[PDB]
RNA sequence: UACCCAUAACCAUAUCUCCACAUCCACCU
């Protein structure tokens, strides 16, 4: 679930990054940033209940 | 001190050289004080949202929605002026909303738009009813009168006059009935509002909207608790219990108490909202480092940085300029 | 022109000077012998502008040469706090007010030094006579000189009067500004962060 | 804590039954001499020492 | 005023650093 959550936030910055992006040759780079999903994981193994 | 000229126990209070510190430990920043001047007036938050409402029972004001509808939202309260007419009659402490009020404050007033290079059927000092036909195409709304210019056409539900002579009244000043508009007695003000002379049609129009107070907020509050006097208060909160029954003679007693609590403890009213906000000393809210440079803070810094943020920009927009909502 | 100083120290000078001139009037010789050459420097100096000349003067000691003055001067007339004559001054204070700016072509620019905080009365009341007469004023502080550190120049202190008249418009004005921010600055570390900046370019330059 | 350990809580049921005695010194040099008081604190110490 | 008369300037007094809060797990009533 923690997971799911954080995935949906990078979907969420996914869609804003197409959002302002122009051209389509920018699959990897331009697309994904690793932080939310991962931040989300880190915290829910460090500071959940 | 900074310097440490003039320090040491021969003459640590002759006045420093360099300087200007008397000889102290830290412990002065444990009770010297600080103070935040407003720009503009603020309420205490207790006698405001306390369950038994300090301001709302010294005024005539309902605590739930209309003492923080005022104090919040766009809402005007006024003591002088009221008896201009909507429908409703006079008004002496009425809370109405600032779109009706807008209105009434300067007269009943449309404008539209005219093409320029037409010239309308309407002239400058015509009295318009609705459905009349304007122009081929145009049709007013009310009882009123329509100034026209060369290209917009101005309706007004004021009352037009006609003169040949010197101006009494200028432009600006807001005029009651019997008082004197211009060619002397041969024209008076027939009803409250403001009187506007335009010499090219040599004419005063007179608007429906008479000098009224216009408030929102804190300030409003204040002028409130600035023209309370408590003996007079006390005095009717004393009749209005003696007389009636159980049930009234209640909240009449639940206000007296209050009020004789002001009346006899000294302190004013009109100081009940503040001012001039205080700042706790530094040591009380210290910011100490943990590790890494990093500060751990008292969330008091924080309400008080967000306060001074607040302020300034307050001052700064005041002093620039006065977008109206966005100064609300 | 120097005055009440150690003869080696006219000597040194004397040879690193590169041949301008320097007249040197010891403690060793007779007061006498002091007021005689200054006075006769001052008249000689005084044709010389007169002659519509550029005179440049560096008066050695000029408080002490008040105390020298005060030695070769005896009766202080009624007493001042200090003992000092009433027309003793007017002799130095024509000497130093003489250095005057003329529209008519050469000048006179006297530059002297100032012996203060010498804790007696009579070099405090020189310093405050003589600072409401000069132009222009350069305080050195003892605890900037005792750190070695020369020119050791109390600068708050320090400055002059109709800068405009001096120094142009755009000069006048940009120190306005630059009087406007160093005013601020501390002494000391005033000295080493100006130090440091004007070491990058020279002083237009450093406006260029 | 780390460096000392701390005092001990005094609370107010040791409050309460501190005064239900005739306890009245007791209780003030609790509360300002060993506790609170900096002077205080500082000349106590000096005095005993 | 100068004999009296004129004087005001330079150094030695100490309980603190961090520990705040949140979450969680335990112990004694
Ligand atoms: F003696 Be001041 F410069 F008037």
């Amino acid at each position: 679930d923690q997971f799911r959550v954080g995935l949906a936030r990078l979907a969420r910055g996914v869609r804003e990054r197409m959002l302002m992006g122009s051209e389509d040759s920018l699959t990897p780079a331009k697309l994904v940033n690793s932080r939310p999903l991962e931040a989300a994981i880190r915290e829910f193994f460090s500071r959940s209940q | 001190c900074a310097c440490g000229k003039y320090k040491r126990q021969r003459f640590e209070g002759k006045v420093c050289e360099r300087c200007g510190v008397e000889v102290t430990k830290s412990i002065v920043r444990r009770y010297r004080m600080g103070h935040i001047e407003l720009a503009t007036p603020a309420a205490h938050i207790w006698f405001v949202k306390d369950v038994p409402s300090k301001i709302g029972t010294l005024l005539d004001l309902s605590a739930t929605e209309l003492e923080q509808v005022l104090y919040f939202s766009k809402y005007i309260v006024l003591d002088p002026k009221g008896a201009i007419l909507n429908g409703v009659p006079v008004e002496k402490r009425q809370l109405l909303t600032d779109e009706e009020y807008r209105e009434l404050r300067y007269g009943k007033q449309e404008t539209y738009p005219l093409p320029p290079g037409v010239d309308a059927l309407v002239k400058d000092g015509e009295e318009v009813v609705k459905g009349q036909e304007l122009a081929p195409g145009v049709v007013s709304r009310l009882d009123g009168v329509a100034l026209y210019r060369f290209a917009s056409i101005l309706v007004v539900k004021a009352r037009v006059y006609p003169f040949e002579d010197d101006v009494e009244v200028s432009t600006g000043d807001r005029v009651a009935p019997g008082d004197v508009l211009a060619d002397g007695g041969k024209v008076k003000s027939d009803v409250y509002g403001r009187v506007e002379v335009d010499l090219v049609r040599n004419v005063v129009r007179v608007v429906e909207s008479y000098d009224i107070d216009a408030r929102m907020g804190a300030e409003a509050i204040q002028q409130l608790l600035k023209e309370l006097d408590l003996e007079a208060l006390e005095k009717e909160l004393l009749e209005e219990m003696k007389h009636p029954s159980r049930a009234r003679r209640a909240k009449a007693r639940k206000r007296l108490e209050v009020v004789r609590a002001f009346l006899d403890s000294g302190n004013r009213p009109e100081w009940m909202i503040l001012e001039a906000v205080p700042v706790l000393p530094p040591d009380l809210r210290p910011m100490v480092q943990v590790d890494g440079g990093r500060f751990a803070t008292s969330d008091l810094n924080d309400l008080y940085r967000r306060l001074i943020n607040r302020n300034n920009r307050l001052k700064k927009l005041l002093a620039q300029g006065a977008p109206e909502i966005i100064i609300r | 022109l120097l005055i009440d100083e150690r003869p080696e120290e006219v000597t040194d000078f004397r040879e690193s000077v590169q041949g301008a001139e320097v007249i040197a009037s010891t403690f060793d010789e007779p007061p006498q012998n002091h007021i005689r050459v200054a006075e006769f420097v001052h008249e000689r100096a005084k044709r010389i502008v007169e002659e519509g000349g550029h005179v440049m003067i560096l008066l050695d000691s000029i408080t002490r040469l008040a105390r020298a003055n005060n030695l070769v001067t005896p009766p202080t007339g009624r007493t001042l706090s200090g003992g000092l004559d009433s027309a003793a001054l007017y002799f130095p204070k024509r000497f130093l007010g003489a250095a005057r700016n003329i529209r008519g072509g050469g000048s006179l620019t006297i530059l002297a030094t100032a012996l203060v905080e010498t804790g007696s009365r009579m070099d405090d009341v020189i310093f405050e006579e003589f600072k409401g007469t000069g132009n222009m004023e350069l305080h050195l502080s003892r605890r900037l000189e005792e750190r070695r550190i020369f020119p050791a120049i109390d600068i708050l202190k320090s400055g002059t009067r109709r800068e405009e008249l001096l120094l142009g418009e755009e000069v006048t004005h940009k120190m306005w500004l630059l009087r406007k921010v160093l005013a601020d600055m501390d002494p000391a570390e005033a000295m080493e962060m100006l130090l440091a900046r004007l070491a990058r370019t020279k002083n237009n330059k450093e406006f260029l | 804590g780390k460096a000392q350990f701390g005092g001990q809580r005094f609370g107010e049921m040791e409050v309460w039954a501190l005064e239900a005695y005739g306890a009245a010194h007791t209780l003030q040099e609790m509360l300002t001499l060993k506790s609170d008081d900096i002077e205080g604190r500082n000349a106590a110490y000096e005095a005993i020492i």
